[PDB]
C-alpha cells in the first residue's frame, strides 16, 4: 500500500490539499484527506468583531460564491433582530444570489475539466465570468469580495443602468453554456472519465450530510430554496435539476442545468423587481443615508453609534441555511445582547463533502481521485474556515 | 570593443530572455487564485506577456504567493521555493500574503510570506485586481531589466 | 542458566546511568539503585532487545531484580 | 559511413546542448534545493519502494504479440513467393492463431 | 417585523412535548424559540439515545446532521455546550439537540448515528478539547501538526503564543514566542445603557 | 543610544545600529542573523546584485535591515554607511586576490579606510576581523597582509575589537566543504600525508555570536579575541573524518607542497573564482597557533561547539542516495591531537 | 470529588498506560531521527521524550493523566507517520530560540516585567 | 418543480450508433466548436495601452482628501479606526495650535487593509476615500505601510478624479 501525499501544491488539487493516499497499484486503497492548510481563524476572529465588520469575513469563507455566503449571515442577523429587508433588496439578493450561482458553476464545471485535461471550456466561460464580475464591481465596487449584501438589505441601490446589462448578458449566456456542452456533455471521453465514478447511494448521501447537488444528483429531491424559501425565492418559479444514476457525469449535468435554471430566475428578477428602498428604515439596524446624517442630529447619532459600536442584537441563537451554490451554507450565530457575536459556526457545504471522498473513491485510480475532488466543488476556504 | 560595453550588451540579452518568459508557478492558496486565474483568462492574457503556468516547481520561476500562508503551509511554501531553479523571484499577491490581511492577528496565519520567502514585488488589494497583478508582473519585468549580474562580475 | 545472568548483567551496566560497579543480582532497580520508574522501563526494554524476547507490559512491573529477570527469561 | 557521419553529428549536437546546460548557468547548491520534490511536503517513503502494478498480464502478452508481429514482418518479400497459396495459408494461420490467444486473454478475462 | 407563521410555532411545540414524553429520561428542557426553532436539551448520556430516536422514528425522521458545534461559556461549570443541528427532509423541519460537556468529561460519539459527525467531532476536539469516546479516529483536523492548546476556547489568546519565521542559521522554519508589531487594539464597545427589553 | 525595550525576540529593540560591510558572504549571513534576531539596527552595504542580497531581507523585522549601494574604491560610500551606525563590524576578505583588488586591499587597505571613517563618525566600537595565526611573517601573502592591516586598524580606530578566528566550518564552509570537494581528484593530495597539519575548526555560528556579543560587551574594547574551537586536529583525521561522514573513499596521497603550490597556481589561473589557490594551499598546510593567552569564544559568552556535533549537517549534501540517511553516532568520531 | 472516569479508574491503572506510551516513544525516537534525517542524537532524542514525559510528572489526577496519553498517543501517530515534517519535530528541541535566564539579577538587567 | 437531467435496436438505430462509435462523430463535433472560435475576435486588452473598465465605486487605493480651501478634511473623530475590520488604520491626535482638531499621525497599513471600503462609508467629513488607483505595487514591504503624508499626497494627486467619482455616486449613498 504505497503512501503518497497528493501534495498541497498540486496543479489539479484545488487550492492546497494534502490527500495522503495509499495506492495499491494505481488503485487508491485509502483516502485520508488532510485539512486546515487554510484554517485562518475565521470563527474566532468574528467573536472579536462587530456584526457589520464581520460581514467581510463571510465573503472570504467561500469566495467563488462571494455573495450567496453574505446572504446567509444577513438572513441570520435579520432573524435575530426580527427585522426583514425591504422588498427591492430582497429581489436584488435573489438577482445577485443567482448570478453568483452561475459564477460558482462556471468555476466548478470548467475547473473540473482543467484537472480532467480539457482546457478550452475554462477560457470560454472565464470570459463570461469576467463580464459578471463587472456587475459586482459596478454594484459593489469590488470585482469579488463586494460586502454588498449587508445584514439589513443591500448597501446601495443598483447603479442606474445595471439591470439592462444583466439582461444583455443573460440573453446570451445560454449559448455559452450550450457551447461548453457541444464540447463536454457528450464527449466520447468526458463521459468515460466521469460516468460511474464516485456513485453515492441516496441513503448514504443523507447519512454523510452531503446536502447539495451531491444529494440532488443521487435523486433525493431537496432544494432548501423550494423547501424552505428564503428572501423572495418563493415568488420566482424554477425547476430543481434532480438526477438519477448519481455519478460524476450526472451531477455535472445537474450543475449545467442549475446554470440554466438560474438564468430563468435572473430573467424574472429583472422583469419583476419593485421600486422601493434597499435597506431597512430602522436607523437602529441600518446606517442612516449620508444626506440625512449631515443634516439631522438623530441621524448623526445613529450613524456614529452604528459604525463605532453596533447593532446590539437581542440575545438568542439561530441556524439559518440557504442554498449556496456548493450546497447548504448555514451560520449558527449565538448572540449575547452585545454588538459583537459570541459564536458563529459556519456550516460549510464541503466539510461534509470532503469527508465523503473516502466513501466515494474506493478501489479507484489516481485519476479518479482528481475527478471526484472536482465533483464536490471543494473550496478550501469554507472547509478550513 | 571595450569589454565593458560588450558586457552590458550581453547582460541585457540575458535580462531580456529572463524578463520575457516568466513562467509563474501555480501557487494558489486564499482565493486570489480566482483573480490570478482571471489574468490567465482571456481579458487579461498572461501568456501574451510570456507567462505560462508550469507547476513542476523545478521548471517554474516566479512564485506568485496568492493567498494566506497559514502556519501549516508555511514549511511547504519554503520547500517548494527552495526546490525551484536558481533564479527565482517571488511576487506576493494579496493583503493576506503581503502582510497578514484580515487575518493578521490570527494564531494560525503567518503575518506575511516575506517572513518565510524573500519577496520581490508586493501586489496590494484584498482581491488584488488582475490588472494590478499584471502591473505587478510587469514591474518584476522592469526589476529584472535593471539587474546587471555580469557587469558586477566584470567589475569584481 | 547462568548465561542469562551473564547477559542480564552486561545489559544493566551498558546504559551507564546505573550500576557504576554497584550492580548486584539481588539489587532492585527501584528499591536500592534509585533508578527511576521510567528508567526501569528502559531497562526491561533493553533486556528485551539482547534476549530477543519482548516481555509484557505488566511483568516488567514485578521484576526490579536482575536475578528475577533471569528467572523469568529462562521460563 | 554516410549514416555514421550523420549520427555522430546528431549525438554531438545533443551532448553539446546538455553540456552547455550544465557548465553555463550560475549554480548555487544546497541540500534543501536538491531534496526530492513531493509536491511540497517531503517524501514519506523511499520513492523507489516496490510498486504494485495491476496490468502485468497484459504487459506479458504485449511481449507475445510483439513476437507475432515479428513473424509477420517477412510477409512483404513472401507475397512474392511462387507458392502464393501456401503463403496465404501460413500467414492467415499466424495472425489467426495469435488473434485467438488475444481473445482468450479476454475470454479468461486475464487482461481485464 | 418577520412573517411569523404561528402554524409552525404550534406544530413544533407539539413535537417538543412528543419527544419529551418519548424520552423522559434524557430530555431536560425543551423550547420552541420565537424564531420558530426547537432546541431539545439532553443530559450528555442521552447523546446516543436521543439522536438515534430522531434519526430512526417514523414520526420524526431527522436523517442529516447539519452541524456539531461547541459554544464555550467559561462561567458555566460544564464549559462546552455541544450543539447538534439536525434536518428532516421528510417533514421539512429541523431541531437542535444541545448537551453540556466539561473539559475532562467526554461525550459519546455519534459517528454511529450519523457518519457526518466523523469530521465535526474531530473539529470540536481540536478547537475546544472536548473528547468523544468510541470515535473511529480522533485527531486534530484544523490546527497545525504540533499545535499546543485548543484555539476556540474563550481562554485562548487570539494571536496565540507561537508564530513561525524562516531562520537562516538553522535553514528551517522555527516557532518563537509571538511578538506582535501592533497589538490587537481591544476596543471596549459595550454601552453602559441597556435597552428596556420589549 | 537606544534604550533597550522589548521581550528579546524579533520586533523588539536592542539599540545596536551596526554597519556590517561583508554581510553578503559566509560569516555575514551569520552576523546579520544574530544582530537581526536581537533586534539591532543593521545597515548592510552591498555591491553584489540585489537578487543575491535577498536572502538577507528575510532576517530581521520590518525596518531593521537597510541596504546601501557601496564601492570600495569610493571613500564617500563608506562615509554615509557609518553616518548613523554606532557599531561597525568589518568582515571584508577574499582568498583569490582579484584583478582589481589584491590581498592588501581586501584585508589591510580597505578595512582601514572603513574604521577610519567610523571614527570620524563617532561609532562606539569597531570590530575588525583578521585571520587567526595571521603572523606578520606567515607564508601566505594573505596572512601576512591581514596582520599588516591589524596594525593599521589599531591606528585608525584604536581598540577596535579584533577577532582572529580559526578555520571556520558551517554549511557552505570552505574548510569543511573544500576537502569534501576534493572527491573529483580520486586521491587526496596532502603534504606530510595530511599529518604535520594540526588545525582547530570553529563553527560559523560560534564565531558570529562572539562577534555580536563583542559589540554588546564592555570588556571587548582593545582586545584581540581569537575564536578557536573545542578541539584540535591533525589534518589527517579531519580529512578522513569528512570523507567519513560523506561516506566517500579516502586516499591520502603525499605530494610536495612545492609541486602543489603549483596546482593552486593552476586553479588560481582560472577566471571564475578559482576552486583553489596558491595561497589557500599554503594556508591549508599552515598549522594553527597555540592557545597562547588570547581570550576565547566562551569568554565572549558562546561556548565553542565541537565539530563532530554539527558536521553531519555541513557534509550531508555530499553523500549519495543511501549514504544520505546515516547519522553521526553510528559513525566513528576521529581522534583529537592537541600536539 | 465524585468524578466519572475516562479510561482509568485509578492513577494506578492510568500509570500503566503511561508506561506503554513511554515505551512507544522510546522505540520510535531512533526511527524518526532517521526517517526525517533530523540532526539529533537518538540518545538526545529519547532524553527529550523523557523530559516531555517528566514535565507533566506532577499530575496525580486519574482523568487528567488519561487525556494526557490520549494526546500523547496522537502525537506519536503523527510522528510515527511523516505527518509531522522535521520543522515540526525539531520544534520540540527549541533549537533556534535564545534561552532566557531565570536569575533575578539577570531578569532585572533585561526586562521590565519578569 | 423538479427535472430529471439524465433519466434516459432497429438496424438504423444500431447502425447510426456504430457510425458514431467507429467514425468518432461526437469527437469531430467538438473540434468544430473550437475551430469556430479560432475565427472569433479574441477578447484580450493591451494591458498598458487599454484598461479594463472600473466604474466610480471601485475601492482601489486609500487617499485622504482636503477642503478646496486647503484644510485637510479629517477632524480625527477616529471612527474610521473603530470600524476598520482589519485594525489597519492607526490614528493619534492633538489640538493643532489653531485650536482645531487634527490627526498628528494617520497610518493605514495597506498590507493589513482588506479594502472593504467601510472607512469610505464611516467618515462623517468623508476625508478618507477609496481612490480609483489599483496600481501601487511596491518593491519593499515598508513602502506599503502609508503615513498621513503619503495618503495626503495620494489625495492631492487623485483629488480631481476622486471628486468626480464621489460626485457620480453620492446620490446613491
Ligand atoms: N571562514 C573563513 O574562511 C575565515 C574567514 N575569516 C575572515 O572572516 C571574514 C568573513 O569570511 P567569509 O564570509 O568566509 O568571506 P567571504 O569570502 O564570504 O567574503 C566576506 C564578505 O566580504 C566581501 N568582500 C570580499 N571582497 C570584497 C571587495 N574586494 N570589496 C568589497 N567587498 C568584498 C564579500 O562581499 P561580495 O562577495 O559581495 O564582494 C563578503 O560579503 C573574511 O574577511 C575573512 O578574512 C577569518 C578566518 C577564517
Ligand atoms: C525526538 C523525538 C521527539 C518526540 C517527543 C515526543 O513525541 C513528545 C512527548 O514526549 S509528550 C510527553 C507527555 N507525556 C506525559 O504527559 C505522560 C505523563 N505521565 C504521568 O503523569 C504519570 O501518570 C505519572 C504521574 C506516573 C508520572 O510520574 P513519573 O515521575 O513520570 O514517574
Ligand atoms: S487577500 Fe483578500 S483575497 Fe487575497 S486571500 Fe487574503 S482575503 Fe482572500
Ligand atoms: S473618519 Fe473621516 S474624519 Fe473621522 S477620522 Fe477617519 S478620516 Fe478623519
Ligand atoms: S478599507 Fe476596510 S480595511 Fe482598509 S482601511 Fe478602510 S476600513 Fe480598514
Amino acid at each position: 500500500n504505497m503512501t503518497l501525499n497528493f501534495g498541497p501544491q498540486h496543479p489539479a488539487a484545488h487550492g492546497v490539499l494534502r490527500l495522503v493516499l495509499e495506492l495499491s497499484g494505481e488503485m487508491v486503497r485509502k483516502c485520508d484527506p488532510h485539512i486546515g492548510l487554510l484554517h485562518r481563524g475565521t470563527e474566532k476572529l468574528i467573536e472579536y468583531k462587530t456584526y457589520l465588520q464581520a460581514l467581510p469575513y463571510f465573503d472570504r469563507l467561500d469566495y467563488v460564491s462571494m455573495m450567496c455566503n453574505e446572504q446567509a449571515y444577513s438572513i441570520a442577523v435579520e432573524k435575530l433582530l426580527n427585522i426583514q429587508p425591504p422588498p427591492r433588496a430582497q429581489w436584488i439578493r435573489v438577482l445577485f444570489g443567482e448570478i453568483t450561482r452561475i459564477l460558482n458553476h462556471i468555476m466548478a464545471v470548467t475547473t473540473h475539466a482543467l484537472d480532467i485535461g480539457a482546457m478550452t471550456p475554462f477560457f470560454w466561460m472565464f470570459e463570461e465570468r469576467e463580464k459578471m464580475f463587472e456587475f459586482y464591481e459596478r454594484v459593489s465596487g469590488a470585482r469579488m469580495h463586494a460586502a454588498y449584501i449587508r445584514p439589513g438589505g443591500v448597501h446601495q441601490d443598483l447603479p442606474l443602468g445595471l439591470l439592462d446589462d444583466i439582461y444583455e448578458f443573460s440573453k446570451n449566456f445560454s449559448l455559452r453554456i450550450d457551447e461548453v456542452e457541444e464540447m463536454l456533455t457528450n464527449n466520447r471521453i468526458w463521459r468515460n472519465r466521469t460516468v460511474d465514478i464516485g456513485v453515492v447511494t441516496a441513503e448514504d448521501a443523507l447519512n454523510y450530510g452531503f446536502s447539495g447537488v451531491m444529494l440532488r444528483g443521487s435523486g433525493i429531491q431537496w432544494d432548501l430554496r423550494k423547501t424552505q424559501p428564503y428572501d423572495v425565492y418563493d415568488q420566482v418559479e424554477f425547476d430543481v435539476p434532480i438526477g438519477s444514476r448519481g455519478d460524476c457525469y450526472d451531477r455535472y449535468l445537474c450543475r449545467v442545468e442549475e446554470m440554466r435554471q438560474s438564468l430563468r430566475i435572473i430573467e424574472q428578477c429583472l422583469n419583476k423587481m419593485p421600486p422601493g428602498e434597499i435597506k431597512v428604515d430602522d436607523a437602529k439596524v441600518s446606517p442612516p443615508k449620508r444626506a440625512e446624517m449631515k443634516t439631522s442630529m438623530e441621524s448623526l447619532i445613529h450613524h456614529f453609534k452604528l459604525y463605532t459600536e453596533g447593532y446590539q442584537v437581542p440575545p438568542g441563537a439561530t441556524y439559518t441555511a440557504i442554498e449556496a451554490p456548493k450546497g447548504e451554507f448555514g451560520v449558527y450565530l449565538v448572540s449575547d445582547g452585545s454588538s459583537r457575536p459570541y459564536r458563529c459556526k459556519i456550516k460549510a457545504p464541503g466539510f461534509a463533502h470532503l469527508a465523503g471522498l473516502d466513501k466515494m473513491s474506493k478501489g479507484h485510480m489516481l485519476a479518479d481521485v482528481v475527478a471526484i475532488i472536482g465533483t464536490q466543488d471543494i473550496v478550501f476556504g469554507e472547509i478550513d474556515r | 570593443s571595450r569589454a565593458e560595453y560588450v558586457v552590458t550588451k550581453l547582460d541585457d540579452l540575458i535580462n531580456w530572455a529572463r524578463r520575457s518568459s516568466l513562467w509563474p508557478m501555480t501557487f494558489g492558496l486564499a482565493c486570489c487564485a480566482v483573480e490570478m486565474m482571471h489574468m490567465a483568462a482571456p481579458r487579461y492574457d498572461m501568456d501574451r506577456f510570456g507567462v505560462v503556468f508550469r507547476a513542476s516547481p523545478r521548471q517554474a520561476d516566479v512564485m506568485i504567493v496568492a493567498g494566506t500562508l497559514t502556519n501549516k503551509m508555511a514549511p511547504a511554501l519554503r520547500k517548494v521555493y527552495d526546490q525551484m531553479p536558481e533564479p527565482r523571484y517571488v511576487v506576493s499577491m494579496g493583503s493576506c500574503a503581503n502582510g497578514g490581511g484580515y487575518y493578521h492577528y490570527s494564531y494560525s496565519v503567518v503575518r506575511g510570506c516575506d517572513r518565510i520567502v524573500p519577496v520581490d514585488i508586493y501586489v496590494p488589494g484584498c482581491p488584488p485586481t488582475a490588472e494590478a497583478l499584471l502591473y505587478g508582473i510587469l514591474q518584476l519585468q522592469r526589476k529584472i531589466k535593471r539587474e546587471q549580474k555580469l557587469k558586477i562580475w566584470y567589475r569584481r | 542458566l547462568d548465561g542469562i545472568k551473564d547477559r542480564v548483567l552486561y545489559v544493566l551496566k551498558l546504559y551507564d546511568k546505573i550500576d557504576p560497579e554497584k550492580l548486584s543480582v539481588n539489587s532492585h532497580f527501584m528499591k536500592d539503585l534509585g533508578l527511576d520508574s521510567l528508567d526501569q522501563v528502559e531497562i526491561i526494554m533493553a533486556m528485551e532487545d539482547e534476549f530477543g524476547f519482548e516481555i509484557p507490559d505488566i511483568d516488567a512491573e514485578k521484576l526490579m531484580c536482575p536475578q528475577e529477570i533471569v528467572d523469568y527469561i529462562a521460563d | 559511413m554516410n549514416l555514421y557521419t550523420v549520427i555522430f553529428i546528431n549525438i554531438l549536437l545533443s551532448l553539446t546542448l546538455i553540456l552547455v546546460a550544465f557548465w553555463l548557468p550560475q549554480m548555487n547548491l544546497y541540500s534543501e534545493k536538491a531534496n526530492p520534490y513531493e509536491c511540497g511536503f517531503d517524501p514519506t517513503s523511499s520513492a523507489r519502494l516496490p510498486f504494485s502494478m495491476k496490468f502485468f498480464l497484459v504487459a506479458i502478452t504485449f511481449l507475445l504479440f510483439d513476437l507475432e508481429i515479428a513473424l509477420l514482418l517477412p510477409l512483404p518479400w513472401a507475397i512474392q513467393t511462387i507458392k502464393t497459396s501456401t503463403m496465404m495459408i501460413m500467414a492467415f494461420i499466424l495472425v489467426t492463431i495469435l488473434s485467438l490467444g488475444l481473445a482468450y486473454e479476454w475470454t479468461q478475462k486475464g487482461l481485464e | 417585523v418577520r412573517p411569523r407563521s404561528d402554524v409552525t410555532h404550534k406544530q413544533l411545540s407539539a413535537f417538543g412535548e412528543y419527544v419529551a414524553e418519548i424520552l423522559p429520561k434524557y430530555v431536560q428542557q425543551v423550547q420552541v424559540s420565537c424564531l420558530d426553532e426547537l432546541e431539545i436539551c439532553i443530559h450528555p448520556d442521552g447523546v446516543i439515545p436521543t439522536l438515534t430516536f430522531l434519526r430512526d422514528h417514523t414520526n420524526a425522521q431527522f436523517k442529516s446532521l447539519a452541524d456539531l458545534t461547541a459554544v464555550d461559556v467559561p462561567t458555566r461549570q460544564n464549559r462546552f455546550e455541544i450543539v447538534y443541528n439536525l434536518l428532516s427532509l421528510r417533514f421539512n423541519s429541523r431541531i437542535r439537540v444541545k448537551t453540556y460537556a466539561d473539559e475532562l468529561t467526554p461525550i459519546d460519539s455519534i459517528v454511529s448515528v450519523h457518519i457526518a459527525a466523523n469530521w465535526y467531532e474531530r473539529e470540536v476536539w481540536d478547537m475546544f478539547g472536548v473528547f468523544f469516546f468510541n470515535h473511529p479516529d480522533l485527531r486534530r483536523i484544523l490546527t497545525d501538526y504540533g499545535f499546543e492548546g485548543h484555539p476556540f476556547r474563550k481562554d485562548f489568546p487570539l494571536t496565540g503564543y507561537v508564530e513561525l519565521r524562516y531562520d537562516d542559521e538553522v535553514k528551517r522554519v522555527v516557532a518563537e514566542p509571538v511578538e506582535l508589531a501592533q497589538e490587537f487594539r481591544k476596543f471596549d464597545l459595550n454601552s453602559p445603557w441597556e435597552a428596556f427589553p420589549a | 543610544a537606544v534604550i533597550p525595550h522589548g521581550k528579546g525576540g524579533r520586533s523588539s529593540v536592542s539599540g545596536v545600529v551596526a554597519t556590517v560591510f561583508g554581510a553578503t558572504g559566509f560569516l555575514g549571513r551569520y552576523v546579520v542573523n544574530h544582530l537581526g534576531r536581537m533586534g539591532s539596527q543593521v545597515i548592510i552595504p552591498y555591491r553584489c546584485d540585489v537578487y543575491d542580497i535577498m536572502h538577507l531581507r528575510l532576517m530581521g523585522d520590518l525596518g531593521q535591515l537597510t541596504f546601501l549601494e557601496w564601492d570600495a574604491r569610493d571613500k564617500d560610500s563608506i562615509r554615509k554607511a557609518v553616518q548613523h551606525s554606532n557599531v561597525v563590524i568589518n568582515l571584508i576578505g577574499r582568498e583569490w586576490e582579484t584583478r582589481n583588488f589584491d590581498f592588501e586591499d581586501v584585508f589591510v587597505n580597505i578595512p582601514r579606510a572603513i574604521a577610519q571613517a567610523s571614527k570620524e563618525a563617532g561609532v562606539e566600537r569597531f570590530i575588525h576581523v583578521s585571520h587567526l595565526n595571521a603572523s606578520m611573517k606567515s607564508s601566505s601573502k594573505s596572512l601576512r597582509s591581514k596582520a599588516v592591516g591589524e596594525k593599521e586598524v589599531r591606528s585608525v580606530f584604536p581598540e577596535a575589537i579584533i577577532i582572529r578566528p580559526s578555520d571556520i566550518f558551517g554549511r557552505e564552509d570552505r574548510f569543511l566543504n573544500h576537502f569534501a570537494n576534493y572527491r573529483w581528484f580520486l586521491a587526496v593530495p596532502l603534504v606530510s600525508l595530511g599529518f604535520k597539519t594540526v588545525k582547530q575548526p570553529v563553527y560559523v555560528a560560534d564565531v558570529s555570536k562572539g562577534i555580536v556579543n563583542a559589540t554588546k560587551d564592555p570588556d571587548a574594547v582593545g582586545k584581540t579575541f581569537a575564536f578557536t574551537g573545542p578541539n584540535r586536529y591533525l589534518l589527517f583525521h579531519l580529512v578522513k573524518y569528512i570523507f567519513g561522514m560523506t561516506h566517500r573513499t579516502f586516499i591520502p596521497y603525499p605530494l610536495p607542497l612545492f609541486v602543489y603550490s603549483w596546482i593552486g597556481k593552476l586553479f588560481g589561473l582560472s577566471p571564475f573564482e578559482p576552486w583553489t589557490t596558491k595561497d589557500k594551499v599554503e594556508r591549508i598546510h599552515i598549522s594553527d597557533v597555540m592557545p597562547t593567552d588570547l581570550p576565547g569564544l566562551e569568554d565572549l559568552g558562546v561556548q565553542p561547539t565541537p565539530l563532530e556535533l554539527k558536521s553531519i549537517e555541513v557534509l550531508r549534501r555530499h553523500r549519495t542516495y543511501r549514504w544520505l540517511s546515516s547519522e553521526i553516532e553510528e559513525t566513528k568520531p576521529a581522534k583529537t591531537v592537541n600536539y | 470529588t465524585s468524578v466519572k472516569p475516562i479510561f482509568s479508574r485509578d492513577l494506578n491503572e492510568a500509570k500503566r498506560r503511561v508506561r506503554e506510551l513511554y515505551r512507544a516513544w522510546y522505540r520510535e525516537v531512533p526511527n524518526t531521527v532517521h526517517l526525517m534525517q533530523l540532526d539529533i542524537t537518538v540518545k538526545q532524542g529519547r532524553d527529550k521524550v523523557r523530559e516531555m514525559f517528566m514535565k507533566n510528572a506532577h499530575v496525580t489526577d486519574p482523568r487528567v493523566v488519561d487525556l494526557l496519553v490520549i494526546k500523547g498517543k496522537m502525537e506519536l501517530q503523527e510522528t510515527i507517520k511523516v505527518w509531522k515534517q522535521r520543522t515540526h519535530v525539531m520544534r520540540f528541541f527549541h533549537e533556534t530560540e535564545t534561552p532566557r535566564p531565570k536569575d533575578f539579577l539577570s531578569k532585572f538587567y533585561m526586562g521590565h516585567d519578569p | 418543480t423538479y427535472k430529471y437531467v439524465n433519466k434516459k435496436v432497429d438496424m438504423k438505430s444500431a447502425t447510426d450508433n456504430a457510425a458514431r462509435i467507429l467514425m468518432w462523430t461526437e469527437l469531430i463535433r467538438g473540434l468544430g466548436m473550437t475551430l469556430s472560435y479560432l475565427f472569433r475576435e479574441p477578447a484580450t486588452i493591451n494591458y498598458p495601452f487599454e484598461k479594463g473598465p472600473l466604474s466610480p465605486r471601485f475601492r482601489g487605493e486609500h487617499a485622504l482628501r482636503r477642503y478646496p480651501s486647503g484644510e485637510e478634511r479629517c477632524i480625527a473623530c477616529k471612527l474610521c479606526e473603530a470600524i476598520c475590520p482589519a485594525q489597519a488604520i492607526t490614528i493619534e491626535a492633538e489640538p493643532r495650535a489653531d485650536g482645531s482638531r487634527r490627526t498628528t499621525r494617520y497610518d493605514i497599513d495597506m498590507t493589513k487593509c482588506i479594502y472593504c471600503g467601510f472607512c469610505q462609508e464611516a467618515c462623517p467629513v468623508d476625508a478618507i476615500v477609496e481612490g480609483p488607483n489599483f496600481e501601487f505595487s511596491t518593491e519593499t514591504h515598508e513602502e506599503l505601510l502609508y503615513n498621513k503624508e503619503k495618503l495626503l499626497n495620494n489625495g492631492d494627486k487623485w483629488e480631481a478624479e476622486i471628486a468626480a467619482n464621489i460626485q457620480a455616486d453620492y446620490l446613491y449613498r
